[PDB]
């Protein structure tokens, strides 16, 4: 817990770090994002791991469906976005292991 | 079996685009943006709005927001679901719930 | 000929806009920006520009600073009498458009009027026509209320029935914004001399960078090559040949060699800066050169674009400040 809370604070700079790579190139992010959200992309699977005897509550990564912000930008930016994806799906990859 | 997230505007935007959010117009969307004339009420009873939904598994909360509503998540003492401290742009993760010990 | 008129209708709003292109700050204003530490420092530098006074009362100096240009801008369409007012309205329909799409997925999800005043652009907004404000209906009987509108001829190639949940919410921007782009050019096309070669020139490089970004981003979506195809302007220089190649693309390489049929667009594509960084510089460099020629319109618009860097660059210097990044802090766009 220890060594990882301390990375996530490091990718959690490095993925905000783009965000500042991301809207001042391509408007705001800001209205368009929250507005056309209807289900989920990334869900959780409740596993049992076990040690001495002790059942033991785990979550699993589960990607699974759909896209929803596949169109976004995609006249000016897009690149900054879409890489904003992969910073904050490795982030959200992570803390679903810490969770 | 969803993640949810209570962040900040640039916190919830990134999450958002990461692919967790879901609306369930019956029950609740499972995100609160919290920006800077939101009361602390609000993000109280949407800590409580998400510790009774039953398919929420992780709340993500920044820490720098989760500072004054500390004493509500004090009280949770449960197992699931899980609650999340994660670092703002100011004053990253420093001092919550690694108190247990 | 067309040059000893246009002083007696816009000869005082000329030289007005020409002092206000002094205080865009110069290269060596930004190298003292990058020596700052903190964002006091920040509000101390500014006030040696043409800025200065703005902070009395990190994301306040993204409106606090875009503000500015919004009342710098109503204050110019104020008193252009009749060959500039209908000019100055076509820089504010591109910040329409990004308004009322994002006003129609409100409409759809029943989220009201309330979120309107804090969550649109006040260059293209929405104060007067007070038939939007009352509407709630589900985007069949509010169409017939956003005809009250001057996107309202923009809307031909958009229908009524098309607009309930057929066509993707990103997709009719840039069917509106291809609708805004020809109509924009005709109109500049109508006006004549200086306003038509200091303005069309940088009208084909915008529909130009709207026949590239569209076809890299449309690689992994399930749009056909039918539908970017409609989404192109027809504008620029690629419109009889370069916009039937970047239909059947499907490759990074292949929107590659069809730019390096031209030697503009060419050695813009060695970003390999990122490609929208090098799309950036070559934009300035086009609205930079609008500022030479004088007795035309289009010293207007290339000041509202270049004046969005100057809201752009300074939140770029505060975000590698604030977040204490400064490794790609001189990653900007030094337009003087």
């Amino acid at each position: 817990i220890i060594e990882t809370k301390m990375l996530m604070g490091e990718v959690m700079r490095e993925a905000a770090f783009s965000l500042a790579e991301a809207k001042f190139t391509a408007g705001d992010f800001s209205t368009t994002v929250i507005q056309n959200v209807n289900k989920a992309q990334v869900k959780i699977r409740a596993k049992k791991d076990n040690v001495a005897g002790v059942t033991l509550p785990v979550f699993e990564h589960y990607h699974e469906g759909t896209d929803s912000y596949e169109l976004t930008g995609l006249a000016r930016g897009g690149e900054q976005l879409a890489k904003l994806k992969r910073n904050y799906a490795k982030a959200v990859e992570l803390l679903v292991e810490l969770a | 079996k969803l993640i949810a997230v209570i962040g900040d505007e640039d916190t919830v935007t990134g999450f958002l685009l990461g692919g967790i959010g879901e609306l369930n117009k019956n029950r609740h969307p499972n995100f609160l943006v919290v920006e800077k004339d939101t009361t602390i009420n609000e993000i109280e009873d949407t800590f409580r709005q998400f510790l009774n939904r039953d398919d929420i598994g992780i709340i993500l909360i920044n820490q720098y927001i989760a500072e004054m509503v500390r004493h509500a998540l004090d009280a949770h003492q449960r197992s699931i679901p899980a609650v999340l401290e994660i670092p703002s742009k100011e004053h990253p993760y420093d001092a919550a719930k690694d108190s247990i010990l | 000929f067309p040059e000893l008129y246009f002083n007696v209708d816009n000869g005082y709003l000329e030289g007005l806009v020409r002092g206000l292109k002094a205080g865009v700050l110069s290269q060596a204003d930004y190298l003292n920006l990058v020596q700052c530490e903190t964002l006091e420092d920040l509000k101390l530098h500014l006030q040696s520009t043409d800025y200065g006074n703005f902070l009395a009362n990190v994301s306040v100096i993204d409106d606090r600073l875009k503000e500015k240009m919004v009342v710098e801008f109503r204050h110019m369409r104020n008193h252009a009498y009749e060959p500039l007012a209908s000019f100055l309205d076509f820089i504010t329909y591109s910040y329409m458009i990004d308004n009322v799409i994002l006003l129609i997925t409100g409409t759809l999800h029943q989220r009201s009027i309330a979120e309107l005043v804090p969550k649109c652009h006040p260059l293209g907004s929405f104060e007067q026509m007070e038939a939007v404000n009352i509407a709630q209906t589900p985007a069949e009987l509010y169409n017939a209320i956003l005809v009250d509108t001057p996107l309202a001829a923009f809307f031909q190639d958009c229908i009524s029935e098309q607009d309930l949940d057929e066509m993707n919410i990103e997709i009719i921007r840039n069917t509106l914004y291809k609708a805004y782009l020809e109509s924009f050019y005709k109109f500049c096309t109508l006006l004549g001399g200086t306003t038509a070669d200091a303005m069309c020139p940088i009208l084909e490089f915008e529909a130009d960078r709207r026949a590239f970004i569209i076809t890299i981003n449309s690689f992994g979506t399930e749009l056909s090559k039918e539908d970017r195809a409609k989404l192109f302007p027809h504008c620029g220089r690629l419109y009889p040949e370069g916009l039937a190649q970047l239909a059947r693309a499907d490759d990074y390489e292949q929107v590659k060699n069809v730019a390096d049929y031209y030697p503009e667009y060419k050695l813009l594509f060695e970003g390999a800066k990122t490609l929208e960084d090098r799309f950036f510089e070559h934009e300035v460099k086009l609205n930079k050169l609008a500022f030479l020629n004088q007795f035309h319109f289009g010293v207007f618009y290339a000041f509202v674009k270049l004046k969005e860097q100057e809201c752009r660059n300074i939140v770029w210097i505060a975000e590698c400040i604030a977040q204490r990044h400064r490794a790609k802090i001189d990653n900007y766009i030094p337009i003087f």
